[PDB]
RNA sequence: UAAUUGCGAUAACGAACGAGACCUUAACCUGCUAAAUAGCCCGUAUUGCCUUGGCAGUACGCCGGCUUCUUAGAGGGACUAUCGGCUCAAGCCGAUGGAAGUUUGAGGCAAUAACAGGUCUGUGAUGCCCUUAGAUGUUCUGGGCCGCACGCGCGCUACACUGACAGAGCCAGCGAGUACUCCCUUGGCCGAGAGGCCCGGGUAAUCUUGUUAAACUCUGUCGUGCUGGGGAUAGAGCAUUGCAAUUAUUGCUCUUCAACGAGGAAUCCCUAGUAAGCGCAAGUCAUCAGCUUGCGUUGAUUACGUCCCUGCCCUUUGUACACACC
């Protein structure tokens, strides 16, 4: 049982679904008497595309701005290697998760 | 020239074809009994003081 | 322990964070003293919080300020705001506010903008700032 | 210590300009007060005010600020207020040596004298003009006086060996009295003359 | 219209007998009535400065003004 | 009391440091003077004859205040706008050789040294105290 | 600054259903409204609270037509 | 009243769309939840100067403390509240407080009925007609779309001293970035210059990047002369991109030094961080932005109106018009 000081990164487009994942994940580890470090707030990355409305070029000239936003909220923990497998189970749609032992 | 000083006591609408001119009621501030009607070109508030080169012209309406 | 309080002043995009520590009457901004950090003609807009109040009221105060972002004249408006906020915040915490209320009332009577910021930003538009392109035949 | 030795000279006395005090203001006329603001002194004119939100809010503003802003025009000089403040300060020194009076003493009398008192208004006559020769409000008088003084200096210094520092200075002393050889006086009397005809 | 880049005795004497009465002396003034070039006017400006006849009021990279002593 | 670089006006300090290096009289010169443009954006060589020496004094002044600097950073620090003709102007950087050799020659004067641990050039133990000593030449000059 | 029918109609029913529970104070009336009503916007709730406290100020001096409470 | 927004009157009563509500964003929180891919105080080590006890920097801490500044979550905050003056009412005008009092500021979405508006050259959406092996299919070589006595539109650079040139001083924000092949690029050396070579970082709040941009500020030179204002036109040389640069792709050095002195009749845009000045990022992209979509810096003059011109909405009224005053 050797601690490896794990770190977990998250990504999703929704904002409400992602937040409650961390809320239950921190509680799933806190009750197990594990020293947990806070849910840092990474910058939101917004990317946009602008294009002209008309498909032929006639008439007045008008554009529209599409948008897309991403949030991260990465988390890290100090725990053994095998225990962390059972703590990240039962995740819902939308949120993507990446595991790093950070040994 | 016997230039006279007057002070504004009331503003009465905006006249003119394009609203540039305004119509005010003035007070001679030396003989408080007399009062006439004049026209002014610029922005005007109550208790403003105006200078009159001649005091016998009056104005329409 | 040591008596200190932190205040900040803002402009369009100029942030001036300041820490006032009980000292001996020394004021320096970005390391350099007040002799340097300003355009020569704009140096006048830095001393007002002192003359209106008096140098005798800066007997044992030390101030260090770090400022970044914005422009030349925007920055000097931020730092002059931090000086006013530093002296009034330190007085509230550690000494009777009879000075502070007298400090606050006198300071804003000369100029309200010394203690409060002016909210102003730009507006995006699809023609430029606010004007459109030229028309051919109306 | 923390302040330069120069400013320690004035801190003991009443607050004032770089050199000149706003005390001993003229007693010459009426109807021009309440629109030229000198009760609140300013060290340097430059200020980020809120004078363009209401009707008469800009009436409560130092005249030097009003003069300084109007000095920068004609495309090239847009937003270059730092240059304008330097010109005003240097011009104020030039007039001081040629006349023992205060530089603001000259500037105030220049404005109060070059403001037209009557003007002709445009009333349609189906292609003709029924100029009625209306009166002028005090606020417009000071606003138009500033424009006349500044545009005269800007015209003279164009393609001239002289600089705007003293071209502006020489007009103010000219406009202090009835010199009649200044740009402002030439236009002011011309406007009043045509108004009399259309009475 | 054109001025003189060199200073002769006909112009040198003009300085030392007339500048004692000037209220202001500037680059424009010398080019105006002395009919001399601006470069010479600046040269004439600094040489007499140390001679102790005029005093500086304000100094700047744009304009310079001097008055009586 | 004690003074440092930050305690003196920048314009007179660099001028003062130009005067000191006259009396020391030991700064390498590679013959580039009187021919170089000091920048692609420009058109005329510098007017003042001892421009190679006044620039070095100012260059060593900011390295005293900056932690790591290289030739590339100084190339664009000294750049300015270029008149491309009738097209709108842009921003281009200064010459590389001028700024590179002015600090390569400044290496052997024992003013600042290399920083191979992470890159760039930093100020040396005895280099920084030399520029501190000339500060008192200006502060009490008052 | 004129209030529409949704603000005015909703204010009428609140006053007659719960007259004594809310008073001339604007701050207290703000907390009365959200407990006894379903409002989907904070700004909409503020406007409703603003009008109902205005109505009772003139109620204090004589009744007004269009209003009836027990 | 910004509004068929309301107060109300009423042969009408009760309702459905549009407006408003609403959604994104810009301004406020020393209160909550926090953070070595964001900072500060503090403690070690260490440097210079006064020496004091000081002042200004360096490197380290990973449970030493903390969250004002940075960051994104949960919520709070304005309702015209309070005060004074008009009115029966809906409401309007001024002041005080306050981060904020025009619907707080700026946007997204947006009804019925229509036009012979634009698009078959966006679509493997599509009727009919046409050509289909000497092809209107596809593909390879070469050229053209840029050809110039002339008229018109959207822009760029200027006619200088409120300027040009030379040294020094020195302040932003929104964004983009590595494959089955190199995409943004720090540092070192060589090189007048543009460029070249060798290690290396970053799939990115971690590296480029503090993108120390331009205008601007201080000190000098030139001196009103179309002159050191202005950079069109043209010769020669050295380089980079690509399979290929001539009808020059673009970039750098030397030389050539045109018109143009504030512009006729006419005419476009605009109300506060707004006009104008100046630069940066992205889009198209092997290379080329004087164009567009966004970002910040500096920052004003003038109105707080009217229906006179060019037009819009509702009512009364006239008509020989209904393809509707062309
Ligand atoms: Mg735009
Ligand atoms: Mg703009
Ligand atoms: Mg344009
Ligand atoms: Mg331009
Ligand atoms: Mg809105
Ligand atoms: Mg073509
Ligand atoms: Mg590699
Ligand atoms: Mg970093
Ligand atoms: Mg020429
Ligand atoms: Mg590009
Ligand atoms: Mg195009
Ligand atoms: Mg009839
Ligand atoms: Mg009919």
């Amino acid at each position: 049982p050797k601690v490896h000081k794990i770190r977990i990164t998250l990504t999703s487009r929704k904002v409400q679904s992602l937040e409650k994942v961390c809320q239950e994940l921190i509680e799933r580890a806190k009750n197990k008497d594990l020293r947990v470090k806070g849910p840092v707030r990474m910058p939101t990355k917004t990317l946009k595309i602008t294009t002209r409305k008309t498909p032929c070029g006639e008439g007045s000239k008008t554009w529209d701005a599409y948008e897309m936003r991403i949030h991260k909220r990465l988390i890290d923990l100090t725990a053994p290697t095998e225990i962390v497998k059972q703590i990240i189970i039962n995740i819902e749609a939308g949120v993507e998760v990446e595991v790093t032992i950070a040994a | 020239a016997p230039v006279k000083f007057v002070k504004v006591t009331r503003v009465l609408g905006r006249t003119g074809s394009r609203g540039g001119v305004t119509q005010v009621r003035v007070e001679f501030m030396d003989d408080t009994t007399r009062s006439i009607i004049r026209n002014v070109k610029g922005p005007v508030r109550e208790n403003d003081i105006l200078v009159l080169l001649e005091s016998e012209r009056e104005a329409r309406r | 322990s040591v008596q200190a309080v932190q205040v900040f002043g803002k402009k369009k995009n100029a942030t001036a964070v300041a820490r006032c520590v009980q000292g001996k009457g020394l004021i320096k901004v970005n390391g350099k003293p007040l002799k340097l950090f300003a355009p020569e003609i704009l140096r006048a807009k830095l001393y007002e919080p002192i003359l209106i109040l008096g140098t005798d009221k800066f007997a044992d105060v030390d101030i260090r300020i770090r400022v970044a972002g914005g422009g030349h004249t925007s920055q000097v408006y931020a730092v002059r705001q931090a000086i006013a906020k530093s002296i009034v915040a330190y007085y509230a915490k550690y000494v009777d506010e009879h000075s502070k209320n007298l400090l606050k009332q006198e300071l804003i009577q000369f100029d309200r903008s010394l203690l409060v910021a002016d909210p102003r930003r730009c507006e995006p538009k699809k023609f430029g700032g606010r004007g459109a392109r030229a028309r051919f035949q109306k | 210590d923390v302040l330069p030795k120069e400013v320690l000279a004035e801190v003991g006395s009443v607050k004032l300009f770089n050199r000149w005090s706003y005390d001993d203001i003229e007693i010459r006329d009426i109807s021009l007060t309440d629109y030229i603001q000198i009760r609140a002194p300013v060290y340097i004119p430059h200020s980020a005010g809120r004078y363009a939100v209401k009707r008469f809010r800009k009436a409560n503003c130092p005249i030097i600020e009003r003069l300084t802003n109007s000095l920068m025009m004609h495309g090239r000089n847009n937003g270059k207020k730092l240059m304008a403040v330097r010109i005003v300060a240097h011009a104020f020194e030039i007039i001081h040596l040629m006349t023992d009076q205060n530089p603001i003493q000259v500037a105030v009398d220049a404005i109060v004298n070059c403001g037209p008192r009557e003007d002709s208004t445009r009333i349609g006559s189906a292609g003709t003009v029924r100029r009625q020769a209306v009166d002028v409000s005090p606020l417009r008088r000071v606003n138009q006086a500033i424009a006349l003084l500044t545009t005269g200096a800007r015209e003279a210094a164009f393609r001239n060996v002289k600089t705007i520092a003293e071209c502006l200075a020489e007009e103010l002393i000219n406009a202090a009295k009835g010199s009649s050889n200044s740009y402002a006086i030439k236009k002011k009397d011309e406007l009043e003359r045509v108004a009399k005809s259309n009475r | 219209a054109q001025h003189s880049v060199i200073l002769d005795k006909a112009t040198s004497d003009k300085l030392y007998k007339d500048v004692q009465s000037y209220r202001l002396v500037t680059v424009a003034t010398l080019v105006d009535r002395l009919k001399i070039n601006g470069a010479l006017a600046r040269k004439c400006l600094k040489d007499l400065e140390e001679k102790g006849l005029i005093r500086q009021v304000v100094g700047h990279s744009k304009m310079k003004i001097y008055t009586r002593a | 009391g004690g003074v440092t670089v930050r305690d003196v006006d920048a314009h007179k300090f660099v001028a003062a440091y130009a005067a000191f290096l006259k009396r020391q009289g030991k700064l390498p010169v590679p013959g580039w003077v009187d021919t170089v443009k000091t920048g692609n954006a420009k058109e005329l060589p510098p007017q003042d004859i001892d421009w190679w020496y006044i620039r070095a004094a100012s260059v060593a002044r900011h390295v005293y205040l900056r932690k790591t600097v290289g030739v590339g950073r100084l190339r664009k620090v000294h750049g300015s706008a270029k008149n491309r003709g009738t097209r709108p102007s842009h921003h281009v950087d200064a010459s590389g050789s001028v700024d590179r050799k002015i600090m390569q020659a400044l290496e052997k004067i024992q003013v600042l040294e290399k920083d191979e641990e992470r890159g760039g050039r930093r100020i040396t133990q005895q280099g920084q105290r030399d520029l501190d000593r000339i500060a008192q030449t200006v502060a009490e000059a008052d | 600054r004129v209030r529409t029918k949704t603000v005015k109609k909703s204010a009428k029913v609140i006053i007659e259903k719960y007259y004594p529970r809310l008073t001339l104070d604007f701050e207290t009336n703000k907390r009365v409204c959200d407990e006894i009503a379903v409002i989907s916007s904070k700004r909409l709730r503020n406007k409703i609270a603003g009008y109902t406290t205005h109505l009772m100020k003139r109620i204090q001096r004589g009744p007004v037509r269009g209003i009836s409470f027990k």
